[PDB]
């Protein structure tokens, strides 16, 4: 009984887009209140409308989304979530939710003129406990995501959110706390929107 | 039918 | 329909109660469709009440909400660092006079814990970083409370431009922080200084980690 969201990307203004909402453990035969809510970087919740499953079928809107997107059952565990004509403002995480108490962990859109770019990892390290990290910079645009020793390591670890330098890319610091034993570690940063995934093995 | 939002268990 | 929260912050000691506001335009349908959701970073809102004041499954009985039609409030009992989060109320209205729906603009929770000290460490650039023309440097404050000041200064000097600051959440189980500061210089710059410190103060107290860029 879950949710996951997908289809979020970097597009250009004016242009269009679906976002998939994939049922888990369940299916939309059932009579449920399927709903789609967005939330720009910092920002209070939106509410964008919901589709009605089961032994109803109503579509309704919040009345800026009115005319401009579609929410539909496109099967009995995908809702979709069509857009267009984006523009900045649209730029936010999708969530979907059944009767807003079941969530998905969201989707994210971003909607600008700008082009990508991969990161530069570089290692971070003190000139019986240590604390290595790497500095991802230079970056666009979000997300990206950091691990240690592809995913083993998950304890003693600190990811910093993102800040905008003033070049106008973003950049990001991962630190970990580790002792002798594991030992010379790695850090895994994959960055979607340039479909690069680079890794950097640090040491005392 | 729909008379409003479903916010819980049904 | 427009809900209004408020207020849109508020700090309070752990141990003790604390109350969000929320009032509506128009009443809510059937007088009670209204709920309320707590909001960690990067995490989906989750249900804590609906109905008004129905606590959802699984969801602790400190959590206590009351209201009608369009005045509604959101009390929570004994708080902990756990709570510290965005709370948010859900609005749900007749879909013939109007929207469906309307969020109220959240109210962003603090809770104060015990003051714990920062321990400090600083990080000189990495060698391939020099040859791109930038350079960064990367200071982490650790494990504190309450909040911090950082300065960066050069060979004795002080920075005013160039930083860069950044705030883990609250630890859920103590209340602390983290911070990391960066510094970007040109490589001009970097490589026309030697000591380059950091200073993050908390209160009357500090604590300075410093380096030279020949001696990395
Ligand atoms: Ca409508
Ligand atoms: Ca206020
Ligand atoms: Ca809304």
């Amino acid at each position: 009984q879950s949710l996951e969201e997908s289809g979020g990307d970097l597009v250009q203004p004016g242009a269009s887009l679906t976002l998939t909402c994939k049922a888990s453990g369940f299916s939309f035969g059932n009579n449920y209140d399927m709903c789609w809510v967005r939330q720009a970087p910092g920002k209070g919740l939106e509410w964008i409308g919901c589709i009605e499953t089961g032994s109803s079928d109503s579509a309704a809107y919040a009345t800026w989304a009115k005319g401009r997107f579609t929410i539909s059952k496109t099967s009995s565990t995908t809702v979709t979530l069509q857009m267009t004509s984006l523009t900045a403002a649209d730029t936010a995480t999708y969530f979907c939710a059944r009767n807003f108490d079941l969530w998905g962990p969201g989707t994210l859109v971003i909607v600008s003129s700008g082009q990508p770019k991969a990161p530069s990892v570089f290692p971070l390290a003190p000139c019986s406990t240590v604390t290595l990290g790497c500095l991802v910079k230079g970056y666009l645009p979000e997300p990206v995501t950091v691990t240690w020793n592809s995913g083993t390591l998950t304890n003693g670890v600190r990811t910093f959110p993102s800040v905008r330098q003033s070049s106008g890319l973003y950049s990001l610091s991962s630190v970990v706390s580790v002792t002798s034993s594991s030992q010379p570690v790695t850090c895994n940063v994959a960055h979607p929107a340039t479909n690069t995934k680079v890794d950097k093995t640090v040491a005392p | 039918t729909r008379k409003s939002i479903r916010i819980g268990p049904g | 329909q427009v809900l209004t929260q408020t207020p849109s912050s508020v700090s309070t000691a752990v141990g003790s109660a604390v109350t969000i506001n929320c009032q509506s335009s128009q009443n809510v349908y059937s007088n009670n469709n209204l709920a309320w959701f707590q909001q960690k970073p990067g995490q989906p809102p989750r249900l804590l009440i609906y109905d008004a004041s129905k606590l959802a499954s699984g969801v602790p009985s400190r959590f206590k909400g009351s209201g009608s039609g369009t005045q509604f409030t959101f009390t929570i009992s004994d708080v902990q660092c756990d709570d510290a989060a965005t709370f948010y109320c859900l609005g749900g209205y007749d879909c013939s006079s109007g929207d469906c729906a309307a969020f109220g603009g959240g109210t962003e929770v603090v809770v104060r814990g015990d003051p714990v000290a920062p321990t400090v460490l600083i990080f000189p650039p990495a060698a391939d970083q020099v040859a791109t023309g930038t350079v960064t440097i990367v200071c982490v404050a650790n494990k504190y409370f309450p909040d911090v000041t950082v300065t960066w200064e050069v060979d004795g000097t002080t920075q005013t431009t160039g930083i860069e600051n950044s705030k883990t959440p609250q630890n859920s189980a103590d209340c602390t922080y983290n911070l990391s500061s960066t510094l970007t210089l040109t490589s001009t710059q970097y490589n026309s200084h030697k000591e380059y410190t950091c200073k993050v103060t908390q209160g009357t107290t500090s604590v300075v980690q410093s380096f030279n860029r020949g001696d990395c």
